[PDB]
Protein backbone atom coordinates (compact mmCIF):
# COMPACT_ATOMS: atom_id res chain seq x y z
CA UNK A 1 0.00 0.00 0.00
CA UNK A 2 2.14 3.23 -1.53
CA UNK A 3 0.64 6.25 1.32
CA UNK A 4 -2.29 5.39 3.34
CA UNK A 5 -2.27 4.41 6.80
CA UNK A 6 -0.93 1.30 9.38
CA UNK A 7 -3.86 -0.82 10.80
CA UNK A 8 -4.06 -4.09 12.35
CA UNK A 9 -6.55 -6.94 11.88
CA UNK A 10 -9.16 -5.66 13.50
CA UNK A 11 -10.10 -3.55 10.87
CA UNK A 12 -10.06 -6.22 8.46
CA UNK A 13 -10.67 -9.16 9.99
CA UNK A 14 -11.35 -11.15 7.24
CA UNK A 15 -7.67 -10.53 5.63
CA UNK A 16 -5.75 -13.71 4.86
CA UNK A 17 -1.94 -13.23 4.74
CA UNK A 18 -0.90 -16.16 2.44
CA UNK A 19 2.67 -17.71 2.48
CA UNK A 20 5.31 -20.11 0.37
CA UNK A 21 7.20 -22.97 1.81
CA UNK A 22 10.51 -22.98 -0.34
CA UNK A 23 12.60 -26.35 -1.22
CA UNK A 24 14.84 -25.76 2.33
CA UNK A 25 12.33 -24.88 4.43
CA UNK A 26 12.10 -20.98 4.03
CA UNK A 27 9.06 -19.35 3.85
CA UNK A 28 7.87 -16.11 1.90
CA UNK A 29 5.38 -13.87 1.39
CA UNK A 30 2.86 -14.53 -1.48
CA UNK A 31 -0.37 -12.35 -1.17
CA UNK A 32 -3.60 -11.23 0.73
CA UNK A 33 -6.73 -13.36 0.63
CA UNK A 34 -10.28 -12.62 2.42
CA UNK A 35 -11.97 -14.86 4.38
CA UNK A 36 -15.59 -15.26 2.46
CA UNK A 37 -16.55 -18.37 4.64
CA UNK A 38 -15.18 -20.34 7.51
CA UNK A 39 -13.16 -22.54 5.12
CA UNK A 40 -12.68 -20.66 2.21
CA UNK A 41 -10.31 -17.79 1.30
CA UNK A 42 -10.33 -15.94 -2.16
CA UNK A 43 -7.77 -14.60 -3.75
CA UNK A 44 -5.89 -14.12 -7.01
CA UNK A 45 -4.65 -16.81 -9.40
CA UNK A 46 -1.90 -14.99 -10.77
CA UNK A 47 -0.56 -15.37 -7.13
CA UNK A 48 -0.59 -18.86 -7.62
CA UNK A 49 -0.02 -20.13 -10.87
CA UNK A 50 3.42 -20.90 -11.40
CA UNK A 51 3.21 -22.87 -7.83
CA UNK A 52 -0.24 -24.48 -7.99
CA UNK A 53 0.80 -27.11 -5.95
CA UNK A 54 -1.25 -26.58 -2.79
CA UNK A 55 0.89 -28.57 -0.17
CA UNK A 56 3.59 -25.24 -0.60
CA UNK A 57 1.54 -22.64 1.00
CA UNK A 58 0.55 -21.69 4.48
CA UNK A 59 -2.88 -19.22 5.31
CA UNK A 60 -2.70 -17.38 8.30
CA UNK A 61 -6.23 -15.46 9.68
CA UNK A 62 -5.96 -13.08 12.77
CA UNK A 63 -2.39 -11.85 12.02
CA UNK A 64 -1.44 -7.89 11.51
CA UNK A 65 2.33 -8.54 11.32
CA UNK A 66 4.13 -10.11 8.48
CA UNK A 67 7.06 -12.25 9.78
CA UNK A 68 6.00 -12.07 14.23
CA UNK A 69 3.04 -13.75 15.17
CA UNK A 70 0.10 -11.80 16.41
CA UNK A 71 -2.15 -12.92 19.12
CA UNK A 72 -4.80 -14.87 18.80
CA UNK A 73 -4.01 -15.72 15.03
CA UNK A 74 -4.52 -19.05 13.17
CA UNK A 75 -2.56 -20.90 11.17
CA UNK A 76 -4.09 -23.29 7.97
CA UNK A 77 -2.59 -25.62 5.40
CA UNK A 78 -4.39 -24.99 2.23
CA UNK A 79 -6.80 -28.25 1.00
CA UNK A 80 -7.45 -27.18 -1.70
CA UNK A 81 -6.06 -24.76 -4.38
CA UNK A 82 -8.31 -23.66 -7.45
CA UNK A 83 -7.58 -21.54 -10.03
CA UNK A 84 -9.79 -20.09 -12.56
CA UNK A 85 -9.80 -21.96 -15.73
CA UNK A 86 -9.96 -18.88 -18.18
CA UNK A 87 -6.97 -17.22 -16.67
CA UNK A 88 -4.79 -15.28 -18.69
CA UNK A 89 -2.22 -12.71 -19.07
CA UNK A 90 -0.55 -10.25 -21.12
CA UNK A 91 -0.21 -7.85 -17.64
CA UNK A 92 -3.69 -7.03 -17.37
CA UNK A 93 -4.53 -10.25 -15.93
CA UNK A 94 -8.09 -12.09 -17.09
CA UNK A 95 -9.80 -13.93 -14.76
CA UNK A 96 -7.44 -13.33 -12.10
CA UNK A 97 -9.29 -15.36 -8.94
CA UNK A 98 -8.54 -17.90 -7.00
CA UNK A 99 -10.07 -19.81 -3.88
CA UNK A 100 -8.22 -22.08 -1.18
CA UNK A 101 -10.13 -24.15 1.09
CA UNK A 102 -8.09 -23.90 4.69
CA UNK A 103 -7.73 -26.90 6.94
CA UNK A 104 -5.89 -26.41 10.25
CA UNK A 105 -3.15 -29.25 11.33
CA UNK A 106 -6.43 -30.13 13.85
CA UNK A 107 -8.83 -30.53 10.67
CA UNK A 108 -10.95 -27.47 11.42
CA UNK A 109 -11.58 -24.19 9.63
CA UNK A 110 -11.84 -20.72 10.82
CA UNK A 111 -13.33 -20.01 14.40
CA UNK A 112 -14.52 -16.33 14.24
CA UNK A 113 -13.63 -13.73 16.62
CA UNK A 114 -12.66 -10.00 17.39
CA UNK A 115 -9.59 -10.92 14.48
CA UNK A 116 -11.38 -13.17 12.54
CA UNK A 117 -14.25 -12.84 10.57
CA UNK A 118 -16.23 -13.07 7.00
CA UNK A 119 -16.94 -10.46 4.71
CA UNK A 120 -19.68 -10.56 2.48
CA UNK A 121 -19.93 -11.02 -1.18
CA UNK A 122 -21.79 -8.81 -3.76
CA UNK A 123 -24.96 -9.10 -5.48
CA UNK A 124 -24.45 -9.83 -8.93
CA UNK A 125 -23.86 -7.10 -11.13
CA UNK A 126 -24.47 -4.88 -8.14
CA UNK A 127 -21.05 -2.59 -8.04
CA UNK A 128 -21.11 0.51 -6.03
CA UNK A 129 -21.54 4.22 -8.90
CA UNK A 130 -18.17 5.32 -9.80
CA UNK A 131 -16.31 8.14 -7.33
CA UNK A 132 -17.34 6.19 -4.45
CA UNK A 133 -14.67 5.37 -2.06
CA UNK A 134 -13.74 2.04 -0.98
CA UNK A 135 -10.96 1.05 1.23
CA UNK A 136 -7.68 -1.85 0.42
CA UNK A 137 -5.85 -3.30 2.81
CA UNK A 138 -2.53 -5.28 2.06
CA UNK A 139 1.33 -6.32 3.36
CA UNK A 140 2.92 -5.15 -0.21
CA UNK A 141 5.42 -2.43 -0.86
CA UNK A 142 4.95 1.11 0.54
CA UNK A 143 6.87 2.44 -2.45
CA UNK A 144 7.35 1.13 -5.97
CA UNK A 145 11.28 1.61 -5.02
CA UNK A 146 11.36 -0.46 -1.92
CA UNK A 147 12.83 -3.93 -1.46
CA UNK A 148 11.39 -4.81 1.81
CA UNK A 149 7.56 -5.22 2.62
CA UNK A 150 6.32 -3.49 5.38
CA UNK A 151 6.15 -5.59 8.97
CA UNK A 152 2.20 -3.90 10.01
CA UNK A 153 -0.72 -4.42 7.55
CA UNK A 154 -1.78 -1.09 5.87
CA UNK A 155 -4.59 0.27 4.51
CA UNK A 156 -5.76 2.86 2.28
CA UNK A 157 -8.92 4.24 0.39
CA UNK A 158 -9.23 4.84 -3.07
CA UNK A 159 -11.83 5.95 -5.41
CA UNK A 160 -14.00 4.06 -8.06
CA UNK A 161 -13.39 4.75 -11.68
CA UNK A 162 -15.48 4.05 -14.56
CA UNK A 163 -14.82 1.58 -17.24
CA UNK A 164 -15.23 4.41 -19.86
CA UNK A 165 -12.61 6.66 -18.14
CA UNK A 166 -10.30 3.30 -17.54
CA UNK A 167 -10.47 1.92 -21.06
CA UNK A 168 -9.01 5.68 -22.01
CA UNK A 169 -5.91 5.00 -24.30
CA UNK A 170 -4.27 7.40 -21.72
CA UNK A 171 -5.29 5.11 -18.74
CA UNK A 172 -5.42 1.42 -19.94
CA UNK A 173 -7.00 1.35 -23.50
CA UNK A 174 -8.95 -2.35 -24.07
CA UNK A 175 -6.67 -3.86 -21.13
CA UNK A 176 -9.47 -3.18 -18.81
CA UNK A 177 -12.70 -5.15 -19.49
CA UNK A 178 -16.01 -5.09 -17.98
CA UNK A 179 -14.77 -8.07 -15.37
CA UNK A 180 -12.88 -5.70 -13.98
CA UNK A 181 -12.53 -2.73 -12.05
CA UNK A 182 -10.38 0.97 -11.42
CA UNK A 183 -10.07 2.57 -8.16
CA UNK A 184 -7.68 5.38 -7.63
CA UNK A 185 -6.65 8.50 -5.48
CA UNK A 186 -7.81 11.44 -7.41
CA UNK A 187 -4.04 13.12 -6.79
CA UNK A 188 -2.64 9.68 -7.18
CA UNK A 189 -1.46 9.69 -4.10
CA UNK A 190 -2.24 6.33 -2.74
CA UNK A 191 -2.41 2.95 -4.40
CA UNK A 192 -2.22 -0.59 -4.25
CA UNK A 193 1.43 -2.05 -5.36
CA UNK A 194 3.39 -5.02 -5.35
CA UNK A 195 2.50 -7.76 -2.78
CA UNK A 196 -1.29 -6.17 -2.12
CA UNK A 197 -2.41 -8.89 -4.76
CA UNK A 198 -5.48 -11.11 -3.72
CA UNK A 199 -6.42 -8.78 -0.95
CA UNK A 200 -10.09 -6.98 -0.46
CA UNK A 201 -11.46 -3.97 -2.02
CA UNK A 202 -14.41 -3.32 0.27
CA UNK A 203 -17.08 -1.17 -0.20
CA UNK A 204 -19.98 0.03 1.82
CA UNK A 205 -23.02 -1.15 -0.21
CA UNK A 206 -26.54 -0.41 1.39
CA UNK A 207 -25.02 -0.04 4.74
CA UNK A 208 -23.42 -3.47 4.59
CA UNK A 209 -19.08 -3.82 4.04
CA UNK A 210 -18.97 -6.03 0.60
CA UNK A 211 -15.97 -7.71 -1.42
CA UNK A 212 -16.49 -5.40 -4.14
CA UNK A 213 -12.82 -5.95 -5.31
CA UNK A 214 -9.63 -7.86 -5.69
CA UNK A 215 -6.16 -6.46 -6.09
CA UNK A 216 -4.59 -7.74 -9.14
CA UNK A 217 -2.81 -5.27 -11.31
CA UNK A 218 -1.70 -1.87 -12.48
CA UNK A 219 1.35 -0.22 -14.51
CA UNK A 220 3.71 0.76 -11.80
CA UNK A 221 2.04 2.39 -8.14
CA UNK A 222 0.48 5.37 -7.60
CA UNK A 223 1.16 6.68 -10.98
CA UNK A 224 -1.06 9.25 -12.94
CA UNK A 225 -3.55 8.13 -15.68
CA UNK A 226 -2.17 4.07 -14.58
CA UNK A 227 -5.12 3.03 -11.83
CA UNK A 228 -5.24 -0.56 -9.56
CA UNK A 229 -7.48 -2.67 -11.40
CA UNK A 230 -9.70 -5.32 -9.54
CA UNK A 231 -11.46 -8.31 -10.42
CA UNK A 232 -14.92 -7.65 -10.31
CA UNK A 233 -16.54 -9.87 -7.96
CA UNK A 234 -20.08 -9.31 -8.64
CA UNK A 235 -19.03 -11.11 -12.20
CA UNK A 236 -18.29 -14.32 -10.76
CA UNK A 237 -20.77 -15.54 -8.16
CA UNK A 238 -21.50 -18.48 -10.21
CA UNK A 239 -18.40 -19.44 -10.09
CA UNK A 240 -17.50 -19.16 -6.83
CA UNK A 241 -20.94 -21.08 -5.89
CA UNK A 242 -20.14 -23.84 -7.43
CA UNK A 243 -16.62 -24.23 -6.35
CA UNK A 244 -17.23 -23.71 -2.97
CA UNK A 245 -20.36 -25.77 -2.53
CA UNK B 1 8.17 -7.66 -11.71
CA UNK B 2 8.59 -5.03 -8.79
CA UNK B 3 4.66 -4.70 -9.62
CA UNK B 4 1.16 -6.20 -9.16
CA UNK B 5 0.41 -9.64 -11.42
CA UNK B 6 3.60 -11.34 -11.10
CA UNK B 7 3.95 -11.85 -7.26
CA UNK B 8 5.11 -15.67 -6.78
CA UNK B 9 6.47 -16.15 -10.52
CA UNK B 10 9.78 -17.77 -11.28
CA UNK B 11 10.88 -15.23 -14.25
CA UNK B 12 10.65 -12.74 -11.40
Amino acid sequence: IIGGEFTTIENQPWFAAIYRRHRGGSVTYVCGGSLISPCWVISATHCFIDYPKKEDYIVYLGRSRLNSNTQGEMKFEVENLILHKDYSADLAHHNDIALLKIRSKEGRCAQPSRTIQTIALPSMYNDPQFGTSCEITGFGKEQSTDYLYPEQLKMTVVKLISHRECQQPHYYGSEVTTKMLCAADPQWKTDSCQGDSGGPLVCSLQGRMTLTGIVSWGRGCALKDKPGVYTRVSHFLPWIRSHTK
Amino acid sequence: CSARGLENHRMC
